[PDB]
């Protein structure tokens, strides 16, 4: 429903529609289906509207699960919710989980908070599990949006997991 | 008949046997509610039941029902103990030295533990991973417990560390119940990983409350069960947040260090992925190892990615040479950046 | 909804019954004696004030 | 089985028409409970770990002055009432109760630690086997003793060697467990540690790796509680109420005493305080002879050899020394060690498998 | 309690209504916490809805003290409700010479003294920190010898006589 | 005797269980420790229904009723925590803490660890000594003692012994009360212990009454300021309504323990309570040194030493650590293999407090 997007409408197909759908033909190619797909730019740009309608032509469960949610004050239900999303999007192949300004959870821990706020780095435990700590299969589409990111390196990125690196275009 | 039987059964629960009374009774342990005397069952003996026996009692009568086999079962989050896993050498592996101080360190003391008595000295429980990031050795971990027929064990720190009291310590008593009987498994922690495969860097505030309550529990199982065959995989690549003391034995004994990938090990690297991929005639991959510097594992599979993109758009089931130069440009400017 | 009741009891439960006669929509109010059943917690009659829970250390000086 | 036969089966042989059938009548329906009150009317308050909390009777079986309030009795099941006494090992006393008999460790097998080795033996195991020195001098030991340095050596190795020789039992009480962060925990489970060891006196209370009841700060956050501050004055109280003549010690490790109580400290009841020192040239040694003893040395390995060079690692890190260079025996497939496999195990252990470097330039 | 001071107003006349620390259920800062205890919460609730009851009626009256004002509540600021901030600081000067004159009228004295003169040693008291300087002032005819406690044990007294830095370092050390 | 006591259960404890238990059981329900009704009809008068479980709570209307023998039934009466109208005459005032209560009257410690506080003693000379010594001096000076005197210095430090010393001189009765110990799992407990103590203080005139540790009880706390129950919430009733209104201020007097003030509650600490706060220093080389020498008779040492060159080389200490220095001069001793400590031996037990320590 948006111009321009030619470029990436190239880079979606092959990283949902094939994976999901086609993607026995990466069995025949001998690689594994792409876990995944990093985005970068602010919000609202080929990300909100853009993201929730190809849910609707690769016919997958389209679920939130962003860098400011599952924020509450309990010590380790954080990565325990994270722990039962994955679980379950393992069963049902047709899934898809969006993360929308995942600089919140790619923040890292550069003082001790003492009380308050511990929580910062727990919440990159489970991620990590249920990507970096498997092998390469996708029962799920996990697509990490980075709003502003400079020096944090949580191992998100990198071709470890997710494949596509997809910038905003700023011309 | 057997419809019942068993759909008018009120239900039983599982509890630990205490003590046993001369009088016929004995005294079993209740998690819901507590240490309550209760009737030993006319076909089980009062004789044979033991401390922390696991026994059946029913809730109807409140009475002794069945006995059960003795294992540590407490609640599970990712702490159930699995067999031979779906893991290979070949995928995760590559390299000379990275498999060789595997057998030395892991091996040898696990399968023949009288290598190191019969010469009268320790053998080692635990070994520490190195190396720069974008190694894999988490993959690796589930390879040392499939190939050695061991059970591997995976301790995650989220699970086991919750806001409320005594979670970061039943949950560390747990692993220390259940390492008792099943000794001869592998375990592997999380959250202290630095090595690049799964990193989080440490917990500034998550590991300032819970260290106290799980390293002490962790070495008794030299001082206090006095336990073999326990092999503690931990990975840092630095210490910082952690007991500054864990250098001493019974906790960190070998470290064993990822080799740079260099061209002669990212050689055989290029020749994994290329027996499950399909490749074309003509192809050097030891020139394609030349054309890069310190690639990583991370960066190995997302070439590997890239050139079977290349090929959908061919739509030919094979890669042909002319992909992967556009692959190799790729990773470079990629890995190149940050 | 408009002709039934929801009452909370010291119990920590939760019952949901339609409003009888004998009591009066003004006669409920919270911070109130309200007469229920110990099994099946219904609903009976009000009772009069009595102990209101006074919150004692209160100076009452007229 | 023969002397039992003629002695001890006749005697319960005439009360067979008795003895058996009067046992018979308590039934299989039997509970257990917690007293509470104790009178004369036969009557008293009785708790099981559900809180049934039921005012009930008393039958005869044992006098009032066997029931003690706060241990565990046998109750029966419908009417909850009296029926005798049980053992009060049933109570929940403390989380985590270990008993070792025995311990392995000794003042020999701790290497050059003999300095310390008399030091502590005034505070703990002289006043056990020989009080006599405080009772002519009318003084009494100090029952407390402050542990430094790091665990498995000056943590560890200290604490199992004077249970050895003193012939008690290795209590160990882990000093996180201590703080429940409830209100009326912390001083219950203080109580019951000199309960359980102040029957007979047969073992040594031992509590070792303290992060947590050590710093209360000022607040129940940043790693301190509210509990602790309650704990600890309480167990001032447990210290001066306990006495005896040394059969009992309490060794307590901590990193820092700083941010202890000093109400809870009370010099002159912990004489004792133990630094971590340096290992000396005869530490090395008395942990290589062990080891040597079992392994083969070739004719170029000697004593004064691997004690040449060396940063003054502790007996446990000279031990590790030992197994790296019976690993690289295993690899040219003998079981003799040579002295080859020593100089590549002593740069590995004290560089690859310990990084320290010594970073120089005044640091 | 917002009930039970309003049951008593019915059947009493007149009635005045006082709230002692009002920064406890009044002042929420940034937080919502009077969500997490809902006692604190819905004491103001039915406030609002107590204070709305009798409009023109002078014998109904709400009043509250309190340390500091942090948060203002503009919904409660009006005429019917607390509005108007009265400060009560430290008395001044000639502000504590007419309480401790009180004070010395309740006790046996010799009457010779003179409120004014005593007033000038004071410095930052209150009505309740002035009650337990005539305390220590009686204790001063003790250590002078007298069975009354006449004007000259008050000078002692007031000045501070308790405490603080004492004799340790004085004229020069 | 065996024997006998095993048939009883057939005979007299048929008798016993049915009226000790089915009585007290009858309807789903003598130190009494629990009570409980369920659906009891009677026609008010002797009503009582009354749950202590903190679940269904029940209440009783319709008059007043004083019944402190027998309410209704007798058999399970109890209060426990909430108390409702008219079933205040019979309180389960019932327990074994009779470990707790300390009471000692006219004790006979002058100066063991306390030497060199008579500064200290000083301060309580005014509000406390006198008093209790001579109260109707206080007519003619037109005031009165306050009500209570608050204690301060270092935790587990000069709030024992030094109590004890002005209590000799007035003849007076001390009773410590450990604050810690007045928290259990019965609700009430501090409130109820409070009770018994301005009791036996109306009996006997020129008592004290102390109480240890008063950060454990205070005049608020988590579970009964912020929580539900009520312990320490009517603590503080009885340290306002029988001291201030009832109780006259020169017999009975009240002294507290504590290691900071602002521990306790802002409302006690106001004028009219709480008034006289008594810091504990530490002694001086006169009051270092007439402890050692006290130390000495119970420790065998040597004819010839001085007991004031061992209290100069320390510097200002706590009462533990001057007790501290004669306990390790028998430590040097054993090293030496002597029977006496010598002058050297209190020297090294001197500089093992200074090194040692660093405080």
């Amino acid at each position: 429903d948006v111009g321009g997007l030619d470029m990436q409408k190239q880079e979606i197909r092959e990283a949902v529609e094939l994976p999901l759908v086609q993607a026995d033909l990466y069995e025949q190619i001998g690689i594994d289906p792409p876990r995944g797909v990093l985005l970068y730019g602010p919000p609202g740009t080929g990300k909100t509207m853009l993201v929730k309608a190809v849910a609707n032509s690769t016919k997958a469960a389209f679920i939130r699960v962003n860098g400011s949610e599952f924020v509450h004050k309990y010590l380790g239900e954080g990565p325990r919710m994270v722990r039962d999303v994955f679980r379950l999007a393992r069963e049902n192949a047709p899934s898809i989980i969006f993360i929308d300004e995942v600089d919140s959870i790619a923040t890292k821990r550069f003082d001790a908070q003492t009380g308050s706020d511990r929580e910062v780095q727990r919440i990159l435990i489970e991620l990590l599990t249920q990507m970096d700590g498997f092998d390469q299969s996708t029962n799920v589409k996990v697509i990490m949006a980075t709003n502003r990111a400079d020096t944090l390196d949580p191992a998100l990125l990198r071709p470890g997991r997710l494949d596509r690196k997809i910038e905003f275009p700023s011309l | 008949k057997d419809e019942l039987r068993l759909l008018q059964e009120p239900g039983s629960y599982v509890g630990e046997v205490i003590k046993i009374v001369s009088d016929k009774k004995v005294l079993v342990k209740v998690q819901p509610e507590g240490k309550y005397i209760v009737d030993v069952a006319k076909d089980i003996n009062v004789k044979d039941l033991k401390a922390s026996q696991r026994v059946c009692l029913r809730s109807d009568s409140y009475m002794l029902h069945k006995v059960l086999e003795n294992k540590a079962d407490p609640l599970v989050s990712l702490m159930m103990v699995e067999k031979v896993p779906d893991s290979t050498y070949d995928m995760v592996g590559g390299l000379t030295k990275q498999i060789k101080e595997i057998k030395e360190v892991i091996e040898l003391p696990v399968k023949h533990p009288e290598l190191f008595e019969s010469l009268g000295i320790a053998q080692p429980k635990g070994v520490i991973l190195y190396g720069p990031p974008g190694t894999g050795k988490t993959l690796l971990a589930r390879a040392v417990a499939h190939h050695t027929d061991c059970k591997f064990i995976r301790v995650s720190g989220a699970e086991l560390v919750q806001k409320y009291i005594g979670e970061g310590s039943r949950m560390v008593r747990e692993l220390f119940v259940m390492a008792r009987e099943h000794a001869p498994s592998i375990i592997f922690m999380d959250e202290i990983d630095s090595i690049g495969s799964t990193r989080v860097e440490g917990s500034g505030g998550g590991d300032s409350e819970v260290q106290r309550t799980m390293l002490e529990l962790l070495n008794q199982l030299d001082g206090f069960e006095t336990s073999k065959n326990i092999k503690i995989i931990m990975a840092t690549n630095r210490l910082d947040i952690l007991d500054p003391a864990l250098l001493r034995p019974g906790r960190i004994d070998r470290k064993i260090e990822f080799p740079p990938p260099s061209v002669a090990a990212r050689a055989e690297i290029l020749r994994i992925h290329s027996r499950k991929m399909n490749l074309t005639r003509g192809i050097n991959l030891r020139k394609v190892a030349e054309k890069m510097n310190g690639c990583s594992g991370a960066d190995v599979k997302g070439v590997c990615t890239e050139a079977g993109m290349y090929a959908l758009r061919e739509r030919r089931i094979h890669v042909t040479q002319e992909d992967f130069e556009l692959a190799v440009g790729k990773v470079m400017n990629k890995n190149q950046e940050t | 909804v408009g002709k039934a009741a929801v009452v909370k009891t010291s119990s920590r439960q939760t019952v949901f019954l339609p409003m009888v006669g004998l009591v009066d929509p003004d006669k409920l109010k919270p911070n109130d004696l309200v007469g229920v059943n110990k099994d099946s917690y219904l609903i009976l009659d009000t009772l009069p004030s009595e102990f209101d829970s006074r919150v004692k250390a209160m100076e009452v000086d007229e | 089985f023969v002397s039992n036969s003629e002695i001890l089966k006749p005697f319960e042989k005439k009360q067979e028409e008795e003895k058996k059938q009067l046992e018979e009548i308590r039934g299989n329906p039997l509970s257990i409970g917690t007293l509470e009150e104790i009178i004369d009317d036969d009557h008293a308050i009785v708790t099981s770990p559900t809180m049934p909390d039921y005012y009930v009777s008393i039958l005869s079986f044992v006098d009032k002055e066997l029931l003690e309030p706060g241990c565990s009795v046998l109750l029966h099941h419908k009417t909850m009432s009296i029926v005798g006494v049980l053992q009060d090992d049933a109570d929940p006393m403390v989380s985590v109760m270990k008993m070792d008999k025995s311990p392995t460790e000794s003042y020999s097998d701790i290497g050059g630690l003999e300095s310390q080795i008399q030091e502590i033996k005034e505070s703990v195991e002289l006043p056990l086997t020989h009080p006599e020195l405080y009772e002519e001098m009318g003084i009494k030991p100090p029952k407390g003793v402050i542990l430094y340095g790091a665990p498995g050596t000056g943590k560890t190795l200290l604490a199992k060697a004077v249970a050895n020789q003193t012939s008690a039992t290795f209590l160990r009480i882990v000093g996180s467990e201590l703080i429940q962060k409830y209100l009326g925990d912390g001083p219950r489970l203080c109580r019951q540690i000199f309960k359980v060891a102040g029957e007979n006196a047969p073992s040594i209370v031992f509590i070792d790796e303290i992060d947590a009841i050590g710093t209360k700060r000022y607040d129940s956050n940043s790693g301190g509680e509210r509990e602790i501050q309650r704990t600890m004055l309480e167990l001032l109280n447990q210290l001066d109420g306990f006495d005896d003549r040394g059969d009992v010690k309490v060794i307590m490790a901590t990193n820092k005493i700083e941010t202890l109580d000093p109400a809870l400290i009370r010099p002159g009841r912990i004489d004792r305080k133990i630094l971590f020192e340096n290992p000396d040239l005869s530490t090395k040694k008395k942990i290589l002879g062990i080891h040597t003893s079992k392994m083969n040395l070739s004719e170029d390995v000697n004593l004064e050899t691997l004690v040449t060079t060396k940063d003054d690692l502790s007996g446990a890190d000279i031990q590790a020394m030992c197994t790296e260079a019976g690993l690289l025996a295993l690899r040219e497939r003998r079981m003799q060690v040579t002295a080859e496999d020593f100089k590549q195990a002593k740069e590995r252990v004290m560089k690859n498998k310990v990084e320290e470097n010594l970073e120089g330039l005044y640091l | 309690l917002v009930r039970d001071a309003f049951a008593l107003a019915k059947e009493k006349a007149p009635t005045i209504i006082f709230i002692d620390e009002l920064d406890a259920i009044g002042t929420k800062r940034f937080d919502s916490e009077k969500s997490g205890d809902r006692e604190v919460q819905r004491t103001m609730l039915e406030l609002l809805n107590q204070l709305d009851g009798f409009s023109s009626d002078d014998r109904v009256k709400v009043l509250a003290a309190t340390n500091r004002v942090d948060v203002l509540d503009p919904a409660l600021l009006r005429s019917g409700r607390l509005d108007r901030k009265i400060e009560f600081p430290l008395p001044s000067e000639d502000s504590r010479a007419q309480i401790l004159q009180i004070h010395s009228r309740k006790m046996t004295t010799d009457d010779d003294i003179n409120w004014q003169e005593l007033a000038r040693s004071t410095d930052e008291f209150n009505g309740a920190q002035l009650k337990a300087v005539t305390v220590e002032a009686g204790m001063i005819a003790l250590r002078n010898g007298q069975s009354s406690v006449k004007h000259e044990d008050f000078v002692e007294g007031i000045s501070e006589v308790q405490a603080r830095k004492s004799k340790s370092v004085s004229f020069y050390a | 005797l065996k024997q006998t006591e095993n048939d009883l259960k057939d005979i007299e404890a048929r008798i016993k269980e049915k009226a000790g238990v089915k009585e007290s059981d009858t309807g789903l329900a003598h130190p009494l420790q629990v009570a409980r009704c369920t659906k009891i009809i009677k026609g008010e008068d002797a009503k009582y229904v009354i749950n202590l479980k903190q679940i269904a709570k029940f209440v009783v209307g319709l008059g007043e009723r004083v019944s402190p023998t027998d309410i209704e039934e007798g058999m399970r009466v109890g209060v426990d925590r909430s108390k409702y109208n008219i079933e205040l005459p019979l309180p389960p005032r019932i327990d074994p803490s009779v470990t707790m209560m300390t009471v000692e009257e006219k004790p006979d410690v002058t100066y063991s660890d306390v030497g060199g506080c008579k500064d200290q003693i000083e301060k309580l000379r005014e509000v406390v000594e006198l008093p209790l010594l001579s109260p109707e001096r206080f007519a003619t000076l037109g005031i009165d003692p306050p009500k209570g005197i608050l204690l301060y210095g270092p935790p587990g430090t000069g709030k024992t012994l030094c109590a004890r010393a002005v209590a000799n001189r007035t003849d007076a009765t001390f009773i410590r009360v450990i604050g810690s110990e007045l928290v259990q799992k019965y609700v009430g407990e501090g409130a109820r212990m409070v009770r018994e103590l301005f009791e036996m203080a109306r009996t006997k005139k020129a008592c004290i009454i102390f109480f240890d540790e008063i950060d454990a009880v205070g005049g608020a706390r988590f579970d009964d300021g912020a929580g539900g129950d009520n312990e320490v919430q009517r603590t503080m009733l009885e340290l306002i309504t029988q001291l201030d209104g009832f109780d006259p201020r020169g017999n009975i007097k009240v002294m507290f323990a504590t290691n900071r003030p602002n521990t306790l509650d802002p409302a006690l600490l106001r004028p009219g309570r709480i008034d006289r706060k008594v810091e504990f220093s530490l002694p001086d080389l006169e009051g270092r040194a007439n402890i050692f020498r006290i130390h000495s008779k119970s420790m065998s040492v040597e004819r010839g030493i001085r007991w004031e060159l061992i209290s100069r080389l320390c510097p200002n200490s706590t009462g533990a650590e001057l007790r501290s220095v004669c306990t390790e001069a028998g430590m040097f001793a054993i090293r030496a293999r002597r029977k006496v400590a010598t002058e050297k031996d209190f020297l090294k037990a001197v500089d093992k407090v200074i090194s040692g320590y660093k405080k």
